[PDB]
């Protein structure tokens, strides 16, 4: 059965598709940026850190 | 009153007989004469006449004109703000359209007959379609929006006026009539719902303001939005109070929702004119709610806040127009370094933006205090809701100011002598109202 | 030299802009910043929200331990080794009126129950 | 480690790790006196594994040192004031010339200044 | 005579900021300090007349400032003992800051506008303090808020400064909104805005919460302290005024003027803010940041003392007035150190030949902060700590905050002077004029006078405490100072990092609150007005 | 201030002398670090010492490209903030 | 050149 | 006409290159997360509303209990 529903221009698909390539603003570079998600970690008491920071006589 | 009405009828008349080269000078002199006549009307208005200061009739119920507290303030505001619009507009066609719009609006405020009110306010329908849809700088979409919204709301108001004229036999405000009908109340209300932008019927306003000339935007925000409060105080609350009390939870929901959604929408705006337009929509909600409470504190507060908006919004729209003339841009992203490049424009912009945020030395503060007091008189939660959400206005205004304030700019874009002359009356009026001469 | 220092200018946009580019604040100087720092991009100290929450979870109990004892575990009689300051009857009656007063905790007084109910007053105005 | 660091060759990666570790030593120190022993300790830490040739062990060392340098990033980097990230960077930026100033703005076609309504 | 001070400050503001083209840089270097000196003479007269001789005066400028139906308020000034004391302190600090700005801001393009903003800022503070009704206080509250927005963001080409100003403005908007709600509650159920008729023995909890929420904004307490640390972007004279007197003190002043606070809340919030601020200041490496966290801690002490006893209001105001002098001195000295060294980091400071006056003023201000016995800071802080013993929870936290305060203060003093030179071998110099010496003379004079004249009437009244309990604050301060000199490690790297990130309040706001705010705005606009309801 | 080549050269030479391995006579205004005897780790330390000497901050990409005495002097001379 | 609305579909298919 | 799209590399040596770009995708919060945070934050914002509702409920319940007891006492007696 033909109905208005068939010929109404329903908004089911985007008329305009945004350009894929997008501008990313320049930012100062942080060499090491991995986020720390663990409050208690073995890294804090690492042997390297103890020798480099905790141990040297000051 | 008679002098004011005569000057109003003379201003459109004068254009027909001018030289076509003296048009701007004659129009400015006529605008100042209309302002002086409004001052005379204020002088001849005795406070002893508590109900209506002056009523004049010229042979029929339609030609019944009169001034009350709301009418007096709005008429003085229109006469004060029209000279600025006149100087900002160039060309006989533009002058003719503007002068006809002003005459129709100023006659509507003082009208005391619903049918005459409709006849005068809606006469300026094609003129706005033509003005907002001008050849190069106008948008047909905005013109269609404003025109259709106005026609539908005013037609509903007209149907309600026809029923009141049939049932009571008269539609003049001076004759005391009361109605409990909800269809008639809704008919009168829908006009107020659309004219004073209230969500979801506010879409027409921003489009019209953005694509209108600076004179048009100044007139629209300054006084066209206020015409709703005259209709409420003069043509709705006297007859349809019962329906406003019956629907108060719904009225409050729609007004608060308008205030919230408009504030949130203002945050996504990148055009200065759209920012000012959405600020106006947010500000209209408090006025509408305060008047709907049907209390002394609310009616006075709503009128006062309306005057404060009618003094602060034209200033922002004028500064935005001046900036656009200097730079041909309204995008906040392109405009930077305005503090260093335009110290004089920037000072006035910051002052007006502070006024828009309802700071104490501005009329907005006193007006807001009174309106909030009226809401608190109704319920404490009503006041709290409005007070809390006011921070959203701060966020958008602060972000805009910060983006405009600093950066790198290679263009000196500052106001000329003409631009300072145009805002000086608005600055002085803002200061005077701020110090308490409301 | 406070004035006249060299600055780097942000490069002009050269690619299609993202829809939500309004989240970036750029005045024309090279280091642009988000509207709110930490909303996106590099996080200060490389600490995520999860790390901060775990810290607050470790800290909160230690900070709350002093307050919970006196407020909840302790009682008016046992909180302090003395009674509240003693006043003449005329002064005491007026002072007892204040909800935020310090004379309402006098257990020795024969009006203790009324004073205690006064202290735990109404949440909101009844009218 | 960020993508830019990862793309770098082995030699440049280790040079970067040493540089960053020295900067982080500076940031976490309370005075210049602390820096010297800590910097010597960092030098010895890198020198100890410099002669390793096993690629797998080298990768493990690099990855671990990168995780350590990521966790121990300071909230407040010690940056000179005049450089990006500094207090006096941008305070009063030097104005470039070639500024476009319009002289006598209100006197250019003074009578006809305003907006016009053009019609068809 | 009482009006004169406000007149002098507003005149100096209008002159420097509207007629600076005529006056010149030198003209502002004259009119500013001259006006502030005249205002100091007036404030001294006011202090003697009101505080010492118990003569409160009311000056009504005009009536019917707001006259809508029943609601009626007038512009009136009541100089009560609290107003006189605060007026004096504010004007003394502002006069010193104006003298300081003559040399500090010479290298700044708008010295006329800076001086204008400083004088308008001082005028609005005096309006807030001296107002007789709640509306006048609101006028002052907003005026200081706007002046802070215009002063923190003075460097417009720095995105950090503009963001810091936006942050201040938004936080202060939320606080003044809660205040407006509380003022509406108080007007509705008491009939007036004047503090005389405002008195209510029993107030519903809602009004108390609204008052507290309003106060915690200006007096940066927990959850509302984000703006204070950021406010370091502004020039050093601004930081001295805001932190020492104009902004942080307003919240305490409001709480003390109208005693609607609840004991349970103020004590916990204060003690928490004291501890958190001290912990945040431990991690901080910027000189100006550490002094800001110290301000937060001291504010926590003042808020906490209100809960302890009836005299808590007097003790709080006494601490507030004692704190303004030393804290102002700390900021002005920090600014001079930064200017002389071109450095903001504690690591690069060290022993270097300088002016005796500045080094002494820094030492004495630090000692007052630390709690050194027989000093103005000591008496005002012991009055709080000794009287807080009754509240076991508040006392323990406040003692821990005293320890942390001593540790960071001693560490800062060691780093700035005792430590060897840490900056580079480059030519740096800032020569100090006689105006700066006058400014430090004024601050030292305030510090000395405070010892002789005292801060509260009940300052030396006996607190019936065992000797061991009365003298414990001293032992805790000494222990912290000794631990700070040794520059020992107190916390693990996980906690040091946590404290450096200030508890992650701002990371929470950015990730969750800001994202929710902009999603609500996206739904409100993109999805609805410009999506569903927009024609093709 | 645009610092002259002669001053920059003398100070870079002064800084380079501090390495124990380097012979005080091999360091010349135009000498590679390899000939001087510096390793990769040594080059990082030298660049950092240059950072202390002229009170500047060298971006890491440029610092990587510094490997000879000549290019360092050129870079410092080019920089307008070098002190 | 000015920004213009994207037309869905190919030219010849629409025609 | 339009501004130049060519950048200035004069200060690239002094202040670093512009090669490094932002990692943000420029997209907003997920719908599921937003629903939770809106329905969590908004109640916190409306703290007075809940206080008023609580007190009003307590008052009405007390009044109803009083009336019930009054009725009971007025029936037998
Ligand atoms: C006794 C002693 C003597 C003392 C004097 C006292 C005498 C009293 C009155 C005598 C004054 C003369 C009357 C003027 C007649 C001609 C006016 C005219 O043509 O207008 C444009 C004309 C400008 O001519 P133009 O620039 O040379 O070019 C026009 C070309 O012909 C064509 O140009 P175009 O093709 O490019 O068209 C462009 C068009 C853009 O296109 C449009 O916008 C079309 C829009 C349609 C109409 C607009 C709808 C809204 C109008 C609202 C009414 C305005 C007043 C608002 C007050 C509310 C009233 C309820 O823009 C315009 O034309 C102007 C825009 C605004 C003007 C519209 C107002 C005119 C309404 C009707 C005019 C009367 C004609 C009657 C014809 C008589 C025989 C043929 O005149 C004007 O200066 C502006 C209009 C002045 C309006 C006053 C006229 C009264 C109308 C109000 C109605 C109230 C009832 C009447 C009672 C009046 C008192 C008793
Ligand atoms: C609140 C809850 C959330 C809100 C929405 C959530 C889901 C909404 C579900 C509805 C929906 O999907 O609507 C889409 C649908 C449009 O289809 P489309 O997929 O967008 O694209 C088709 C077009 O080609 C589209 O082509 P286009 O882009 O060229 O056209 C766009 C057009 C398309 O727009 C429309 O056609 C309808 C616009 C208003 C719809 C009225 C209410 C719809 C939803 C309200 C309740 C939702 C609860 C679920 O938008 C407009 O430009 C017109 C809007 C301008 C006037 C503004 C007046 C606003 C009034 C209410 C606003 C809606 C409430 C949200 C704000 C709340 C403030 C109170 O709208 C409708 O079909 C209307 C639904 C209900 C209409 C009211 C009942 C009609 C009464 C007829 C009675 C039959 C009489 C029998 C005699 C007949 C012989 C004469
Ligand atoms: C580009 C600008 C360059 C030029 C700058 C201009 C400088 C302007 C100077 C600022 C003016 C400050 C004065 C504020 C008081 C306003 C004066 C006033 O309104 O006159 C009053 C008289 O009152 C006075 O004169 C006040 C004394 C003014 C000076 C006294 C001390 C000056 C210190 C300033 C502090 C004022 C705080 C007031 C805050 C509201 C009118 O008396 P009434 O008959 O009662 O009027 C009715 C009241 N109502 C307005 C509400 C309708
Ligand atoms: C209450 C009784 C007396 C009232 C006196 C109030 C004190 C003086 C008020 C003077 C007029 C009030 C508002 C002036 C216009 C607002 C603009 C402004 O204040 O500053 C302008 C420019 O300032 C002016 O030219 C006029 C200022 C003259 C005096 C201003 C004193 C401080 C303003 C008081 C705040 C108004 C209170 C409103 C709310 C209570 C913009 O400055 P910036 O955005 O910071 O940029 C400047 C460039 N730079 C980056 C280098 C900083
Ligand atoms: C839980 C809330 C409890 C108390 C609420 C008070 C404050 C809540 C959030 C504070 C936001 C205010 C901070 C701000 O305005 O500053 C932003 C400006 O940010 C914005 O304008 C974004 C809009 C945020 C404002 C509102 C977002 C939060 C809304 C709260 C709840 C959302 C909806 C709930 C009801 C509407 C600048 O960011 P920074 O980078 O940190 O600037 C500091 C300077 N420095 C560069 C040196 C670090
Ligand atoms: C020497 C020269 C001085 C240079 C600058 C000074 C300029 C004037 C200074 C003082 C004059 C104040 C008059 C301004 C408006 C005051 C109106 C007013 O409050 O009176 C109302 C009159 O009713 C009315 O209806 C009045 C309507 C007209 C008022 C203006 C309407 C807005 C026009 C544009 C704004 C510019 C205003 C200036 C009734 O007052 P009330 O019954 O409510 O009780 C009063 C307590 N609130
Ligand atoms: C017993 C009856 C039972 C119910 C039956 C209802 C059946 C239909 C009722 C609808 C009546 C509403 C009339 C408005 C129709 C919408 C506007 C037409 C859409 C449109 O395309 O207009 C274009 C611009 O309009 C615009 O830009 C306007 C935008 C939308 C206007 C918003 C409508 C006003 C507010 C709506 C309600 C407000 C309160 C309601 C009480 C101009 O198109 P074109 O000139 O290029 O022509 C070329 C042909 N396509
Ligand atoms: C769903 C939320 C409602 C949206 C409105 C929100 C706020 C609007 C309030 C406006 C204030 C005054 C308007 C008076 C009533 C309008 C709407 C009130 C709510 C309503 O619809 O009540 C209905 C009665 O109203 C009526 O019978 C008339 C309804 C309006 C008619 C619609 C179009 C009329 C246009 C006529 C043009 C002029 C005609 C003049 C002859 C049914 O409520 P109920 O009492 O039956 O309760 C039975 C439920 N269990
Ligand atoms: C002394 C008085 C108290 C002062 C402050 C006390 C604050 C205590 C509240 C934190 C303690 C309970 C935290 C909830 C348990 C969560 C445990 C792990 C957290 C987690 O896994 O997800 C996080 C949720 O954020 C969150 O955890 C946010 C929940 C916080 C509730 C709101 C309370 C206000 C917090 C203000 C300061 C707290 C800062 C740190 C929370 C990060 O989520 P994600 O971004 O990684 O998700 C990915 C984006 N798709
Ligand atoms: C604040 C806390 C401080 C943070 C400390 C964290 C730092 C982690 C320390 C541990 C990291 C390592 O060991 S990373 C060391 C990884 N080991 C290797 O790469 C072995 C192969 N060696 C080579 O390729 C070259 O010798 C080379 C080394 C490149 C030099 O080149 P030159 O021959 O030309 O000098």
């Amino acid at each position: 059965v033909k109905t208005l529903a068939d010929y109404i221009h329903w908004r089911n698909k985007p008329s305009s598709i945004p350009p894929v390539d997008e501008y990313r603003p320049p930012v100062p570079l942080v060499n090491y940026d991995k986020l720390s998600t663990q409050f208690f970690s073995k890294l804090d008491n690492d042997p390297v850190i103890n020798r480099v920071l905790r141990a040297p006589k000051v | 009153m008679s002098l004011y009405l005569f000057m109003l009828f003379l201003q459109p008349l004068s254009l027909s007989f001018v030289s076509r080269s003296f048009s701007k000078i004659s129009s400015l002199m006529m605008s100042f004469a209309t302002l002086w006549s409004a001052v005379y009307m204020w002088f001849t208005s005795n406070g002893a006449n508590q109900t209506f200061y002056q009523v004049v009739s010229w042979g029929s119920d339609w030609s019944t004109f009169g001034v009350c507290y709301t009418s007096l303030y709005i008429s003085l505001l229109c006469a004060f703000i029209f000279p600025i619009c006149v100087i900002l507009v160039q060309g006989y066609r533009a002058l003719s359209i503007l002068i006809c719009i002003q005459t129709a609006v100023s006659l509507s405020i003082v009208s005391l007959h619903m049918l005459a009110f409709y006849a005068l306010f809606e006469s300026s329908l094609l003129l706005f379609f033509i003005l907002i849809g001008r050849r190069k700088y106008g948008s047909l979409s905005a013109a269609y929006n404003i025109s259709i919204y106005t026609f539908i709301s005013a037609l509903g108001f007209l149907i309600s006026a026809f029923w009141l004229n049939w049932s009571f036999g008269s539609v003049c405000a001076l004759l005391p009539n009361e109605e409990a009908n909800s269809f008639v109340a809704f008919g009168i209300f829908i006009l107020l719902w659309v004219k004073a932008p209230l969500v979801p019927f506010h879409l027409w306003l921003p489009e019209a303001h953005v694509y209108a000339p600076t004179a048009g935007s100044v007139l629209l925000a300054g006084v066209l939005l206020k015409i709703s409060i005259v209709g409420l105080h003069v043509f709705f609350l006297p007859i349809c109070a019962s329906s406003i009390v019956k629907a108060f939870p719904l009225i409050l929901s729609i007004c608060l929702g308008s205030f919230i959604f408009s504030s949130f929408s203002t945050l996504k705006q990148i055009d200065l004119k759209k920012i000012v337009a959405y600020s106006s929509i947010s500000h209209m909600a408090i006025v509408f709610l305060s008047s709907a409470t049907n209390s002394g504190l609310g009616i006075q507060g709503a009128v006062l806040y309306c005057i404060a908006h009618g003094l602060i919004s034209p200033g922002l729209f004028l500064l935005v127009g001046i900036l656009y003339k200097n730079t041909n841009t309204k995008l906040v992203f392109y405009l930077r370094g305005l503090s260093q490049q335009a110290p004089v424009w920037w000072s006035v912009w910051v002052f007006f933006m502070l006024g828009n945020l309802a700071f104490p030395l501005f009329p907005n503060f006193i007006a807001e205090v009174v309106c909030l007091s009226a809401l608190f008189k109704n319920h404490e939660l009503y006041a709290y809701a409005f007070i809390f959400f006011s921070f959203v206005g701060t966020v958008y205004s602060s972000t805009v100011l910060g983006r405009l304030k600093g950066g790198v700019s290679s263009q000196c874009v500052d106001a000329s002598r003409l631009d300072v002359i145009s805002w000086n009356p608005l600055v002085l009026a803002t200061v005077v109202t701020g110090i308490g001469y409301m | 030299a406070g004035a006249g220092g060299p600055v780097k200018l942000s490069p002009p946009v050269d690619k299609p802009l993202p829809y939500n580019y309004d989240f970036w604040m750029d005045n024309g100087i090279y280091p642009g910043q988000p509207i709110y720092d930490g909303m996106f991009g590099s996080m200060v100290g490389n600490m995520s929200l999860e790390y901060m929450a775990k810290g607050w979870l470790v800290l909160l109990p230690i900070l709350s331990a002093p307050f919970v004892y006196e407020h909840c575990i302790a009682d008016d009689v046992t909180r302090n080794p003395f009674v509240p300051r003693q006043y003449p009857s005329e002064v005491r009656e007026f002072l007892a009126l204040f909800k935020n007063g310090f004379v309402l905790n006098d257990y020795s007084q024969p009006d203790y129950e009324e004073m205690k109910r006064r202290q735990s007053g109404l949440l909101t105005p009844i009218y | 480690a960020s993508e830019a660091v990862l793309r770098l060759p082995h030699k440049l990666r280790v040079m970067r790790m040493y540089r960053t570790g020295l900067k982080e030593i500076v940031n976490w120190s309370y005075g210049r006196h602390e820096f010297y022993p800590r910097a010597n300790a960092l030098r010895m830490e890198f020198e100890a594994n410099k002669e390793l040739s096993d690629r797998e062990q080298i990768r493990k060392l690099v990855l671990h040192g990168e995780d350590l340098l990521a966790r121990f990033r300071h909230w407040e980097p010690t940056i000179r004031s005049e450089f990006v990230g500094g207090t006096v960077y941008g305070v009063w930026p030097q104005h470039c010339k070639d500024v476009k100033f319009v002289p006598n703005p209100a006197y250019i076609d003074e009578f006809k200044q305003g907006d016009t309504v053009l019609l068809y | 005579m009482f009006l004169l001070a406000v007149y002098f400050l507003f005149f100096s503001a209008i002159a420097n900021g509207f007629f600076g083209r005529y006056l010149g840089v030198r003209g502002s270097q004259l009119l500013g300090p001259s006006a502030l000196f005249l205002a100091l003479l007036c404030s001294g007269t006011i202090f003697y007349e009101v505080c010492i001789q118990g003569c409160s005066t009311n000056i009504k400028l005009f009536e019917n400032f707001v006259y809508s139906n029943e609601l009626n308020v007038s512009a009136s000034f009541l100089y009560d003992p609290l107003a006189a004391t605060m007026t004096l302190t504010v004007v003394w600090i502002s006069c010193a800051v104006h003298a300081y700005q003559n040399l500090y801001m010479r290298g700044d393009g708008s010295q006329t506008l800076f001086t204008s903003y400083l004088s308008a800022f001082t005028g609005f503070m005096l309006i807030l303090v001296a107002g007789q009704n709640l509306v006048m206080l609101f006028i002052g509250w907003e005026g200081i808020g706007v002046c802070s927005y215009l002063l923190i963001g003075y460097y417009g080409s720095r995105v950090s400064a503009v963001k810091s100003a936006n942050k201040s403005l938004i936080v202060n908007k939320i606080s003044d909104g809660f205040l407006l709600g509380s003022m509406l509650y108080l007007w509705f159920y008491t009939g007036s805005f004047s503090y005389c008729s405002l008195a209510t023995f029993q107030i519903p909890d809602v009004v108390s919460i609204l008052v507290l929420l309003g106060a915690i904004g200006k007096s940066s307490q927990l959850f509302f302290h984000v703006w204070l640390a950021d406010a370091m972007e502004g020039p050093t004279p601004v930081s001295a005024l805001i932190h020492a007197a104009t902004l942080v003190t307003a919240g305490i002043y409001v709480l003390c003027k109208l005693n609607l606070h609840s004991q349970s809340a103020v004590g916990i919030l204060g003690a928490a803010t004291a501890l958190m601020g001290g912990l945040f200041g431990l991690a901080a490496n910027d000189l100006k940041r550490v002094i800001a966290f110290s301000t937060c801690s001291q504010l926590g002490y003042m808020m906490a003392v209100l809960s302890t006893c009836d005299d808590g209001a007097d003790f709080a105001m006494g601490h507030l007035v004692s704190h303004a002098g030393f804290k102002a001195t700390l900021f002005l000295s920090a600014g001079l150190s930064i200017a002389k060294e071109n450095n903001n980091f504690l690591n690069r400071y060290g022993s270097r030949q300088g002016s005796p006056t500045l080094s002494f003023a820094t030492t004495i201000a630090s000692l007052n902060l630390l709690g050194f016995p027989e000093l103005g800071g000591f008496y005002s802080k012991e009055s709080i700590l000794n009287n807080a013993y009754i509240n076991q929870g508040v006392s323990i936290i406040l003692t821990l905050a005293t320890f942390l305060t001593a540790f960071y203060t001693s560490k800062v003093l060691a780093q700035l002077y005792l430590f060897p030179y840490g900056n580079g071998r480059q030519q740096k110099s800032f020569d100090i004029d006689a105006t700066t010496l006058i400014c430090f003379g004024l601050l030292l004079s305030e510090m000395l006078l405070r010892i002789f004249t005292g801060s509260s009437l009940s300052q030396n009244m006996t607190t019936n405490l065992p000797a061991h309990i009365k003298n414990l604050p001293f032992w805790v301060a000494l222990s912290g100072a000794l631990s700070g000199l040794a520059t020992t490690n107190l916390f693990s790297s996980n906690f040091m990092r946590f404290f450096g990130n200030r508890g992650g309040f701002d990371v929470f706001y950015a990730r969750k609150c800001s994202n929710v705010f902009y999603h609500n705005a996206y739904v409100s606009y993109t999805l609805l007005d410009r999506g569903f309801l927009k024609l093709y | 201030h645009g610092l002259d080549r002669d001053t920059v050269t003398e100070r870079v030479i002064h800084v380079a002398k501090h390495f124990e391995k380097v012979d005080p006579n091999k360091i010349t205004p135009t000498a590679t670090f390899e000939e001087l005897g510096l390793d990769s780790l040594d080059t990082v330390e030298l660049v950092m010492a240059l950072e202390e000497e002229f009170g500047l901050e060298i971006p890491d990409n440029e610092a990587d490209k510094i490997t000879t005495m000549a290019d360092a002097i050129s870079y410092v001379v080019s920089n307008p903030l070098a002190k | 050149d000015e920004p213009k609305h994207q037309i869905p579909g190919n030219a010849l298919d629409n025609w | 006409n339009y501004a130049s799209l060519k950048a200035d590399t004069s200060m690239d040596h002094v202040f670093g290159d512009s090669t490094n770009k932002l990692n943000y995708d420029f997209q907003l919060m997920s719908s599921k997360e937003a629903f939770f945070w809106n329905y969590t934050l908004y109640p916190i914002v409306g703290f007075p509303i809940f206080l008023y509702l609580y007190q009003f409920n307590k008052l009405e319940n007390f009044e109803a209990e009083i009336a019930a007891a009054k009725a009971a006492k007025a029936a037998s007696e």
